[PDB]
């Protein structure tokens, strides 16, 4: 499947980038595409999805930073 | 007749809706599987109606639209078949209503020259040549990319490039023609560098001399085949006339240059060059301004170039140029020298650099503007609804359909930023109404307010340009009655 | 997690991870379970934009 082509390229960049962690990451990318999928068949559109989504790693690796 | 025009309304307004969420800086991006194994990831409207299958005759109308606003002013692909597509269905309501289709035809006519007299006449114009607002234009649309950091490398070579021709051409317009362009793999972005007349990119490996400053230049596209009888006479013309660069094309043969011809070129060590892109010949011809001729025969002492330098220096390091200056008319397409080592910063950098000579000479065209964000849209909406009303005859409620259908833009705007559709764009509307031209959508900042914080500004040329075109195709496919097959 | 939040005196207790032995919770810098936080990071980072890019390729009628 074309997404999952992408989930797997990005996996594998992660992976070239710093090794452990591609099971994680696809992992947590299903769980978000999940939730987000929930969301939007909430009449919510998805560009507010992906700002929230963003603001939402913004705040966590601050989060992490300082803890 | 009817049950034609029906199956053309419905084939234009569905390959249009392919499209409609593709709009604006928000625009989501497509995936359509639709060949044989293609991985279709973009949200660029033009590419995907070039790649979309077209089959039916509206379609091919529609993306003939794309083509010419690309064309012409190299913006609002999208917008213009957004636009085509909503008169497509609105005028469907008036079909059915039993209107003929010449009345809508002349209506949309007298619509498309209310719309543009009224979104000229109280517009903002800018009045003198102001490079500022030019720069804060190209930076509304160079920044928030990968190019973003290098705008204040690639625009002020560009806006110099302006100033320093003004071609007076279609009234005093700065038009494709500033000074020739080059580009050279390798390098980085920070080797760009403007240039004067001609330049060559192409290979040359010449131990002798190449430098001379009398540079007659000749064009021999006559080249050595296989069979004496037309091999060396090329050689002993070039003598007499003394050229020293002259480039090779192998329109002929292969073999353009072979070891004894190179050994004869070698004792004047002649500039070699080849592999010339077809396109560029006839600009370099002109910018030289000695003509293609591939007859060594004709070649005779009226077929000398012009030139003051022309070295072979390694610009840049690594980078072997030939730099030419003081011809008969160079200036062929604006300079950007893309130099860099990364794939992206040559194309993203070649696709920014087009899209700011389109905005510039889009700019200069007609020295009008107007702030985007869905404001032109509602204001047309607004004034031609105005007009309408004052307009009499039968033909006003097709002006006042095309006005409704003129609000889809702001509407698919403000739903690819996730607002409330409706609801923010009748806002906008009564804020327009009640207040001044300048109001659109805060699409990147979540809301709705001036165009003062947000300031996004485009040329009229482009909105225009969409709006008569757009027009034009809809009342030509309205027109249309039937199509046969069977030449 | 939630004490290390409301109460701010025991702030001590934000590390307690998951003791795969026995199944039970575990402070886990005493017990030594380490990750580098560059691979925590970049990974969120890589898992936010390819949640984000999916999600994008959405409009799409098959
Ligand atoms: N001793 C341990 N106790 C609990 N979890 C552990 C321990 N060692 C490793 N892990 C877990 O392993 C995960 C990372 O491994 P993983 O991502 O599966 O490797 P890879 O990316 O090579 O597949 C982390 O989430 C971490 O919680
Ligand atoms: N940052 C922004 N804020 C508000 N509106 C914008 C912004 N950027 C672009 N727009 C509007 O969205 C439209 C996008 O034009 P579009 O048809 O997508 O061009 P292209 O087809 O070349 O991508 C423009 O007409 C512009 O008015």
């Amino acid at each position: 499947h074309p997404a999952a082509k992408v989930l797997c390229e990005l996996a594998d960049l992660q992976d070239k980038e710093v090794g452990d962690g591609t099971t994680s990451v696809v992992i947590i990318a299903a769980e978000l595409l999940k939730n987000a999928d929930e969301l939007v068949k909430q009449k919510i559109h998805p560009t507010s999805v992906i700002s929230g989504y963003r603001l939402a790693c913004k705040e966590a690796v601050r989060y992490i930073n300082e803890n | 007749p009817a049950q034609i025009r029906f199956s053309n309304i419905s084939a234009a307004k569905a390959v249009a809706d392919a499209i409609r969420t593709s709009l604006g800086p928000k625009g989501m991006d497509k995936m359509i599987q639709d060949g044989k194994g293609d991985v279709t990831i973009t949200n660029d409207g033009a590419t995907i109606l070039k790649q979309m299958q077209v089959l039916h005759p509206a379609a091919r109308m529609l993306v003939e639209l794309s083509k010419a606003q690309d064309i012409e002013a190299g913006d609002g692909t999208t917008s213009v078949v957004i636009i085509a597509g909503s008169l497509l269905d609105s005028c469907t309501k008036l079909l059915q209503k039993g209107i003929h289709p010449t009345i809508i035809s002349e209506s949309f006519q007298k619509a498309l020259e209310k719309g543009i007299e009224i979104l000229t006449d109280m517009s903002r114009p800018v009045e003198l040549s102001d490079r500022e607002t030019l720069l804060n234009s190209a930076t509304t649309s160079l920044n928030s990319k990968v190019v973003s950091q290098y705008s204040s490398l690639l625009s002020p070579m560009s806006v110099n490039a302006v100033m320093k021709v003004i071609d007076p051409a279609t009234a005093t317009s700065v038009d494709l023609r500033d000074i020739k362009i080059v580009k050279k793999l390798g390098g980085t972005i920070d080797d760009c560098e403007l240039v004067e007349g001609l330049v060559l990119t192409q290979k040359v490996s010449n131990s002798g001399i190449t430098r001379v400053e009398k540079a007659k230049i000749g064009l021999i596209q006559f080249c050595l085949s296989a069979p004496r009888a037309y091999i060396l006479n090329l050689v002993k013309q070039i003598k007499k006339t003394g050229c020293n660069v002259l480039l090779i094309q192998k329109s002929i043969l292969r073999d353009a240059l072979s070891d004894l011809a190179l050994h004869f070129l070698n004792k004047m060590k002649i500039m070699v060059i080849k592999d010339i892109e077809r396109e560029d010949i006839e600009f370099i011809c002109k910018t030289i301004g000695t003509k293609p001729v591939a007859h060594i025969d004709q070649f005779t002492a009226d077929m000398l170039g012009s030139a003051e330098l022309a070295e072979e220096v390694n610009l840049n390091g690594s980078g072997k140029l030939l730099k030419i200056t003081g011809c008969a008319s160079p200036g062929k397409t604006v300079t950007i020298v893309v130099r860099g080592s990364n794939k992206l910063v040559i194309e993203e950098a070649e696709r920014s650099i087009h899209d700011a000579l389109c905005v510039i000479r889009c700019l200069v065209k007609k020295r009008a503007l107007i702030a985007g964000g869905g404001a032109p849209e509602i204001e047309l909406a607004l004034r031609l609804t105005e007009y309408s009303r004052t307009l009499s005859g039968m033909e006003s409620y097709c002006v006042r359909a095309f006005a409704d259908a003129m609000e889809v833009i702001p509407s698919t705007l403000a739903e690819n930023a996730g607002l409330n559709p409706i609801s923010t764009v009748t806002e906008l509307r009564n804020r327009h109404a009640q207040g001044e031209k300048t109001a659109g959508i805060n699409v990147r900042k979540g809301g709705i307010s001036n165009i003062l914080e947000e300031l996004v500004v485009q040329p009229l040329l482009v909105s225009v340009s969409a709006l008569t075109l757009a027009t034009e195709t809809v009342r030509s496919i309205l027109k249309i009655d039937d199509v046969v097959n069977t030449r | 997690h939630n004490e290390a939040q409301v109460n701010p005196e025991r702030k001590n207790l934000k590390w307690i991870g998951l003791d795969l032995s026995n199944g039970k919770p575990r402070d886990n810098k005493q017990a030594g379970v380490f990750e580098p936080t560059i691979v925590k990071v970049k990974s969120l980072k890589f898992a936010t934009e390819a949640a984000i890019t999916i999600l994008r390729i959405d409009d799409l009628i098959k």
